[PDB]
């Protein structure tokens, strides 16, 4: 299939609502793409930019990891924050891993172990508001996996009562979707942001574009 | 959604004590006026005392969240979701596991204690969903203390499972009753990762790696024997690989269409070798009598018939004479139509084999005959000892290893029997 | 991990009993067990402790009674 190719090159929108036009013409200002050390780079010299994550073509490559976000309104202590977390990872993996096996026809029990072996976490700064995304590593899918797995997570959302579960934002599963970059601003008068974890202090974790097959 | 009295009644059901402001909740106001609770008694989210800020509900996803206002650590957030069945999403998550499965012959497998049973005259079912309990969320888990809605999760999960799969699919796996070994290199799966091989037959003893070693005398001096019964001379130079072969053809899980026939003299450790292979192997091997293959299997009942169902491998021996006058040879009409990869439902891949003193005699000979004829034969002519080391059965992996070693050599690269026309 | 030099510690929340690290919690687990449940259920349970039922091979359910297995 794939095998060689495999994608290392960061696509980047650098203004939310950017013309079409401008974006078929490769338009500097608005569109660019960096690698890994290029991109530390260019957020490092500038900490009030505001940079955006997508695809470029969809038609051609369209391997992608695991994304889902979640956003409650409410400051949780930490050890209920665990459990929910906890709750979180083993319902959302069992759902996927059972769509994977019905529809995909893939093998459940690989699929859970892949997607339990390395996740990643996000905070926010604001102390009234919980909200973060994680991505699976060692997990690959294209997009019509993920808009067919849309109405699955959505009733998975309804289904549950868990805080962290109901808060699946579904949304994001839709045609050339956009997802904020960790460690930037949202708002060009903002000053919540994202910030790391200790489990992972590399930026190529946190995004799901970068493809790398071991 | 439901009306917006269910709605106020479950919230007040939440809180243990009594709203002041009720009447002065309406349908188009309900998410802005605060609600103040006579704090008689502590609520239920926190234990505290006397609350002094009034909480507030907000409405997201079809869920109504109760959050106090002031500092949120203080009362904990509670959360009325989805307005439906709670039994249905137990019948679901209990699905999501892949613990139950339904196939063709019209009955269920459910996967309790690492190994998959199926058994129609008892509730698998409703143990399953006991056992697995402890998986699922804390609320989850007092809800099914109750048999009655045990059995109205069980009907919930029958009624959402209309696909069917089908069991036994892979011939390269040897089940265990504690895990599953494998044909590829010799390494013995256990517990969970044997759970994707769905195996529904078992050797009926455990499996342990300490006797499943090389170095020790154990093996050294089974190859001596077996070189007292096969030694390394040239007559035997074109029997070893079929014979090996065949042995190893023991082993295999596809069907069998090809007869196997060993010639020899008395007291030729024949009788012994169906010794060694059954310590081998377990309640998967089989014996039988002439009394099957000189009458015709589809005339009446024939339990054998019914027992090869799975059978790895099937042995025919003390077959007498057949060139006496009077005495009825063998039907090579049978021999047709057991040869068929199915004999109602009869998965078979049980290897046939025989050991005869006589040569056969065939009413009839053609083409097709000749053509799934193999034989085979020992060369040499005593030893109690062993004998008991077989009674007592503490030869089985160190031959296990000497079938995998010749399966590798022949089988892996494909599943094949090269049989000899000639006789 | 080695130890928990960290001491752990014990909480009580709806009726569940929680069990937590104390120092960084994200260096342990967090475990959660329910406290009584059901009564019938904790009657069989107890009955059942005492090996008194017990299943054979074949499928029958074998009591003790007066001194003697009877099924």
């Amino acid at each position: 299939d794939a095998a060689i190719r495999g994608n290392d090159v960061i696509f980047v929108l650098k203004t939310i609502g950017v013309p079409s036009a401008c974006r078929q013409n490769e338009d500097p200002r608005f569109v660019e793409a960096f690698k890994c050390d290029e991109l530390e780079r260019y957020i490092d010299n500038n900490p009030e930019c505001t940079l955006f994550e997508s695809l470029r073509d969809e038609e051609a490559y369209s391997i992608v990891r695991i994304f889902m976000d979640v956003d409650l309104d409410a400051c949780l202590d930490e050890i209920d924050y665990l459990t929910a977390i906890q709750d979180f990872i083993i319902e959302v993996s069992n759902c996927v891993a059972r769509f994977a096996f019905t529809e995909c026809g893939a093998i459940h029990e690989n699929v859970i172990k892949s997607m339990r072996s390395n996740f990643s976490l996000t905070k926010s700064t604001n102390r009234d508001k919980t909200s973060f995304h994680i991505i699976f590593l060692d997990t690959y899918t294209t997009m019509d996996t993920l808009i067919a797995m849309k109405r699955t997570l959505l009733e998975l959302s309804r289904s549950s009562e868990n805080p962290l579960t109901r808060s699946i934002d579904t949304a994001v599963y839709r045609r050339k979707t956009t997802l904020r970059v960790v460690g930037t601003r949202k708002n060009p008068n903002c000053d919540t942001i994202h910030v790391m974890q200790p489990p992972h202090d590399n930026i190529e974790d946190y995004l799901f574009t970068y493809v790398d097959m071991n | 959604f439901i009306s917006f009295e269910d709605a106020i009644k479950r919230v007040s059901k939440i809180f243990i004590n009594s709203i002041i402001n009720f009447n002065d909740l309406d349908e188009n106001n309900f998410t802005t006026v605060p609600l103040v609770i006579d704090y008689v008694t502590p609520c239920a989210l926190c234990k505290k005392r006397s609350h002094k800020h009034p909480h507030q509900l907000s409405l997201e996803n079809g869920a109504i969240r109760i959050y106090k206002t002031g500092n949120p650590h203080s009362c904990k957030v509670k959360i009325v979701p989805l307005d439906g069945n709670k039994l249905f999403n137990i019948a679901q998550r209990i699905l999501d596991t892949n613990s139950v499965l339904l196939t063709e012959r019209g009955d269920h497998i459910v996967w309790i204690n690492n190994s998959w049973k199926f058994n129609s005259e008892e509730p698998l079912i409703t143990k399953l969903i006991l056992s697995i309990r402890h998986q699922l969320p804390k609320e989850y888990s007092s809800e099914l203390l109750c048999p009655r809605k045990r059995k109205t999760v069980e009907a919930n999960i029958r009624d959402m499972l209309v696909d069917s799969v089908e069991t036994d699919t892979y011939p390269d796996k040897l089940p265990f009753k504690n895990g599953v070994l494998d044909l590829v290199d010799g390494m013995f799966y256990s517990g969970d990762d044997a759970k994707k091989y769905t195996c529904t037959v078992s050797t009926g003893f455990k499996f342990d790696d300490t006797k499943f070693v090389e170095d020790s005398p154990e093996m050294e001096e089974l190859m001596n024997i077996i070189n007292d019964i096969q030694p390394l001379t040239d007559e035997n130079k074109k029997n070893r690989e079929l014979y090996e072969k065949t042995l190893s053809s023991c082993l295999c899980g596809a069907t069998k269409g090809c007869l196997t026939f060993f010639f020899g003299e008395t007291a030729t450790g024949k009788s012994t070798t169906k010794r060694l292979l059954k310590s081998a192997i377990g309640d998967l091997f089989v014996e039988t009598g002439q009394t099957i293959l000189t009458d015709v299997l589809d005339k009446g009942p024939n339990p054998f018939i019914a027992n090869m169902h799975l059978k790895r491998s099937v042995f025919c021996s003390e077959l007498p004479d057949f060139a006496c006058s009077g005495s009825k040879k063998i039907r090579s009409d049978n021999i047709k139509k057991l040869t068929e990869p199915c004999v109602i439902n009869n998965r078979n891949h049980a290897t046939i084999i025989i050991d005869t003193n006589y040569k056969p005699v065939f009413d009839r000979i053609d083409n097709a005959l000749m053509r799934r004829i193999a034989v085979v034969r020992f060369r040499t002519h005593l030893d109690e000892g062993l004998d008991g080391k077989i009674q007592n059965n503490r030869y089985r992996f160190a031959f296990l290893y000497l079938l995998v070693k010749w399966y590798k050599k022949y089988h892996i690269p494909i599943m094949k029997l090269y049989p000899t026309p000639e006789e």
